[PDB]
RNA sequence: AAACUUUCAACAACGGAUCUCUUGGUUCUGGCAUCGAUGAAGAACGCAGCGAAAUGCGAUAAGUAAUGUGAAUUGCAGAAUUCCGUGAAUCAUCGAAUCUUUGAACGCACAUUGCGCCCGCCGGUAUUCCGGCGGGCAUGCCUGUUCGAGCGUCAU
RNA sequence: GUGAGCCCGGGUCGAACGGCCUCUAGUGCAGAUCUUGGUGGUAGUAGCAAAUACUUCAAUGAGAACUUGAAGGACCGAAGUGGGGAAAGGUUCCAUGUGAACAGCGGUUGGACAUGGGUUAGUCGAUCCUAAGCCAUAGGGAAGUUCCGUUUCAAAGGGGCAC
RNA sequence: GAGACCGAUAGCGCACAAGUAGAGUGAUCGAAAGAUGAAAAGCACUUUGAAAAGAGGGUUAAAUAGCACGUGAAAUUGUUG
RNA sequence: GGGCGAGGCUCCUUCUGAGUUCCCUGGAACGGGACGCCACAGAGGGUGAGAGCCCCGUAUAGUUGGAAGCCAAGCCUGUGU
């Protein structure tokens, strides 16, 4: 039917940045990355990765998106919240 | 169609290979749904829907 | 009623030819549109000096 | 056959009355087709049949609307199917201690000089 | 040439069908219904007209809900099963 | 003369609650005498009439006939009686309808909703007269 | 005189409520008797002379009983609304009688 | 017009459904008054309106 | 019974048939005293009709 | 003389007056206070074994539950009702529910069954693809929470 | 009985009605180019005369100028009486059956009546874009229903990096 | 709940599937239309017709009540004298 | 200051008197004649024609069962920070 657009699908969706990450769950990059390393998020590698961003370099660290939005609901952002 | 199709496999366990759609004048959906090569629409109509 | 003949839009097709002045009622398509209204001596018309 | 009574549902739990419901709903999708497909008595089984599912499916509701009821029995806010519904304007009326709150200089007024009972001599 | 012939070229429409009313008097260029005047918030009507208030007030129609209140009225707005009752 | 106001003597009303009234008022409404064994042997003088029961036909032009009430069709207000029939021009068989106030209950079709009905009846004319002894 | 040159037939009252006016009013005191027994059901009312000197000739009820005079009876100002008194803090005494 | 909405579509499918007449069994049944389809409609005498 | 449903069926096209309806859906009305008929003087200027 | 025209009478037509009827109006009197974002009034589309309307209802669709009554419904067809009963009915009452698309109508729109976004669940080989389901996303305003901006006033 | 009228007989008919004295009124018709409805003479009359035109056999059927098949004769003459669409209509399309009504003559025929059937898309459209234009938001008028305003006197948001 | 009201051209526009059918682009305008019989017992069967129907023969207390249906006026028409 | 509270009121629910006696007309008595009965009920309606006694109801005191409020004679108590 209608026609799709590049780069609304595929690797582009599997994957984040970390720089999105943070962003998408609205923390500082300490307590992020203490969350990761508590929750066992680890940092993962697309084929092509400028298909998920442009601006990517070999240093550019890559997430699951699942494993963010299972992140959203961790108990712990609140208590963070509560902390400062 | 996926809606139809999801249907057909999970009543009947029908496979179907595409599936066109009308709306009637009437206003009633019409649906026809072309099987797999495997499996008999014939025996299909005997048997499970009982059409003869 | 005090509405009673008076719920209608009639106004008189003037000094003519044909028909009398009664003023008649408007539209079409149904059998009141161009009958009398309004008069005592009109069917479906207020009577005289109705009742109080 | 496929008439349901109600009574028999008021005991079940949640499974095989999803189970009864499952089975009816089947057998209703047969019987279309058989209705279709030739004339027969079976017109008042898919009534009955209609008639069942709707009574399991009311027995399904009212037991859950009833566990809900028991879940949120002391808790301050409930959901707003579960609130009493009564008018618009019941539900913005003023509680009748808010309503009868007095102040305090009319609560010595009341408490020392009420109404008394009395009666006059003829 | 005013008249049998200018009718031929009658095959527009300057009204179509309004989605609050039902009624063929949705004008297709100001998007106003010229019955009930969606899509103000108000429903149109006016003092002048006794009949086309008539012709749609409350009990013209089907009385889904409000119905229902003068029952619930009479018996107090009240809540609960009778006491005994088969259920839960 | 009625005393009580929510009593009309209005004939319009009378007449509109008669012929619109649903089936639970149209039982009430048809309702048949007793004949003088029966109210000497359970003190009831009327009882609404029901499918099975067995009735002797007091008026019209099938007065002495008896049978049993094989149909009770509320909705023209009359009974159906066996053997009390009439034969179209067919040849075939159809019912006659009857008023049950034209009709007086032999034998009562009984089971332990009319019993209930029928203690309760006696009871209650029993302590009306009573207390108006 | 009489003129008849407004609209006066959309503001005609008739009166054929009367009697039942009168049923209702009847049936009012009787419940307000019942709530209110063994007490009577209206206040005890001063007598008051009328003003002007068309009226003054004649005496009649009046709203309520100065606090002068409830002082000078002994009954306190907030038991005598209690016991069916009626209270007038507006009218004074201008003379003894 | 061949051209058509899905409103305009359902309209002119419950109107095709509407338009028949009165069932048989009407006539015959106790104090009935109805004696055709006195809101039957046809396509080349009155208009639908839409 | 089918013989009496058919027969109250045509019995019930009777008026319509002496009023010379096409069916049951033709019921329209026609003006019997149109107003640009039975209205209005002829003058000597413009006419409404020739 | 017949026909024709006219008059009188009887019967038969045409038509629907008159009489009798009235589940209807009209007027008066008495009582009562009860709509809606917990989604109203109104609109549309559907639902019966056999219905187009009226009536009733909303995919639980001429209806479900509950209470009461106690043997029907009926135009046909087909089943009843263990009749000594968790029980007929187009029954009544009615406190539990269901309540399609809309509409103040609330994701953006709507002359589109158009286009989105957020979070879960399920299925198809599937970390990416495809589909389905569920819960949400209007505006103004009030109270509170939390994150903030400003040399606006200061303390340090 | 002067009279308006009253009473009786004969026929029709089927559920109510009358005399007298008071009370009450929406109370007495030939007209109003009166209102509604119904019906006459005209009158079996005017008329059914544009678009060149029909004929033979057989079948169907109670009944055939206007149904069908064949046989002939003609017409539209490619700016068509052809083949397809847009608006508008909504089922008029197709099959089977058909009493009445309608097809200003007939009718077995029918766009009529009755019962059924029929419209299948990643590729054709809509859906997307903007045109002329219209409507929100900010804000300002207006007693108000609302009007102006569409880039503004708006804190109107995107991206990246980080031991 | 009632009436010194109206009795289907009246009374509300509507006693009936009436704010319906119908008309109008639209705002809006807006009808006509009740009564077989106690009970359908709504004419079996025969006969003439292509059928509608007719004639016998029936039902009914009555068809001089035949789903054109209580009563059945006048205008107007047919036949007979 | 608290707490009981007899009892009463308001609302739905079960139940209530007496001829289908005889004769005539009639298709059908609900009509006419005779003999009765009930009535704090002879209002109204239905039933094959004008029915107090065929049926529903109607009149009056009550009498079953249930829910929720209100009024209330009296009775237990703490006493003054
Ligand atoms: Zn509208």
């Amino acid at each position: 039917g209608k026609a799709k657009k590049k780069g609304k699908s595929g690797a582009a969706r599997n994957y984040m940045t970390r720089t999105q990450a943070v962003k998408k769950l609205q923390l500082s990059l300490p307590d992020f990355r203490k969350l990761c390393i508590w929750k066992g998020i680890y940092p993962r590698e697309p084929r092509d990765r400028r298909k998920v961003n442009k601006s990517a370099t070999a240093s550019t660290t890559f997430y699951y998106t699942k494993d963010i939005q299972y992140l959203l609901h961790e108990p712990l952002l609140q208590k963070f919240r509560e902390q400062k | 169609k996926a809606q139809i199709k999801q249907a057909l496999k999970k009543l009947y366990d029908i496979d179907t290979v595409k599936i066109n759609t009308l709306i009637r004048p009437d206003g009633t959906k019409k649906a026809f749904a072309r099987l797999t090569p495997d499996v008999d629409a014939l025996d299909i109509a005997a048997t499970k829907l009982g059409l003869v | 009623s005090e509405k009673a003949g008076h719920q209608t839009s009639a106004e008189s097709w003037g000094t003519g030819r044909a028909v009398a002045r009664i003023p008649r009622v408007s539209g079409g398509g149904t059998h009141r549109a161009g009958q009398g209204a309004f008069g005592n001596m009109c069917r479906s018309g207020r009577m005289f000096a109705p009742t109080k | 056959n496929g008439k349901v009574k109600a009574g028999q549902l008021w005991s079940k739990n949640k499974e095989e009355l999803t189970k009864i419901l499952g089975e009816l709903k089947t057998e209703l999708s047969q019987l279309r087709i058989q209705k279709i497909s030739s004339s027969g008595a079976k017109l008042n089984k898919i009534h009955d049949l209609r008639k069942s599912i709707a009574r399991v499916l009311t027995v399904i509701n009212a037991k859950q609307r009833a566990q809900l009821r028991l879940f949120y029995k002391n808790k301050k806010y409930l959901p707003l199917d579960l609130r009493p519904k009564l008018t618009r304007a019941l539900r913005r009326r003023l509680s009748k201690e808010d309503a009868s709150r007095v102040l305090e200089k009319t609560k010595k007024r009341l408490t020392h000089f009420p109404q008394r009972k009395y009666a006059v001599k003829a | 040439t005013k008249g049998t012939s200018s009718f031929g070229k009658r095959h527009n429409k300057t009204h179509g069908l309004c989605r609050r009313c039902g009624r063929r008097s949705l004008h297709n260029q100001k998007k106003v219904c010229a019955s009930c005047g969606y899509p103000a918030a108000k429903t149109r009507k006016y003092n002048w007209s006794e009949k086309a208030k008539r012709r749609k007030v409350t009990g013209t129609g089907r009385m889904r809900y409000l119905s229902t209140v003068p029952r619930r009225f009479k018996n107090g707005f009240r809540t609960g099963v009778p006491k005994g009752a088969r259920g839960p | 003369m009625k005393v009580r106001p929510t009593v009309s003597s209005s004939r319009r009303k009378a007449r509109k609650a008669h012929f619109s009234a649903p089936s639970s008022v149209r039982r009430v409404i048809m309702s048949a005498p007793l004949s003088k064994e029966l109210r000497e042997k359970y003190n009831v003088r009327s009882i609404p009439i029901r499918k099975g029961d067995e009735v002797q036909i007091v008026r019209g032009a099938h007065k002495d006939k008896e049978g049993k009430v094989t149909s009770v069709y509320r909705l023209k207000y009359v009974i159906h009686v066996e053997r009390v029939t009439r034969e179209k021009a067919t040849g075939q068989t159809v019912p006659i309808g009857i008023h049950p106030s034209n009709v007086v209950i032999t034998k009562l079709h009984l089971d332990k909703d009319r019993e209930n009905i029928l203690a309760r009846i006696k009871a209650g004319r029993e302590q009306v007269a009573k207390a108006k002894g | 005189n009489n003129h008849f040159r407004k609209h006066w037939q959309r503001r005609v009252r008739c009166h054929f409520d009367q009697p039942g006016k009168k049923v209702t009013r009847r049936l009012a005191r009787r419940a307000k008797a019942a709530a209110l027994a063994p007490r009577p059901v209206d206040k005890l009312r001063p007598i008051v002379r009328c003003p002007t000197v068309k009226y003054n000739r004649r005496t009649r009820l009046g709203r309520g009983f100065t606090l002068e005079e409830l002082k000078a009876a002994g009954i306190p100002r907030l038991l005598a609304p209690t016991i069916g008194i009626a209270v007038d803090h507006r009218r004074k005494n201008l003379s003894e009688e | 017009p061949s051209h058509k909405t899905f409103r305009i579509k359902q309209k002119l499918a419950k109107a095709q459904k509407q338009n028949r007449p009165i069932p048989q069994w009407i006539r015959l049944r106790t104090g009935n008054t109805i004696r055709y389809n006195a809101k039957r409609r046809h396509w080349r005498k009155t208009r639908l309106g839409l | 019974l089918r013989s009496k449903a058919e027969r109250q069926a045509k019995l019930a096209q009777r008026k319509m048939n002496r009023m010379a309806r096409q069916g049951e859906a033709d019921r329209h009305i026609h003006a019997s005293m149109p107003k640009h008929l039975f209205s209005g003087k002829r003058t000597i200027g413009k006419t409404d009709r020739r």
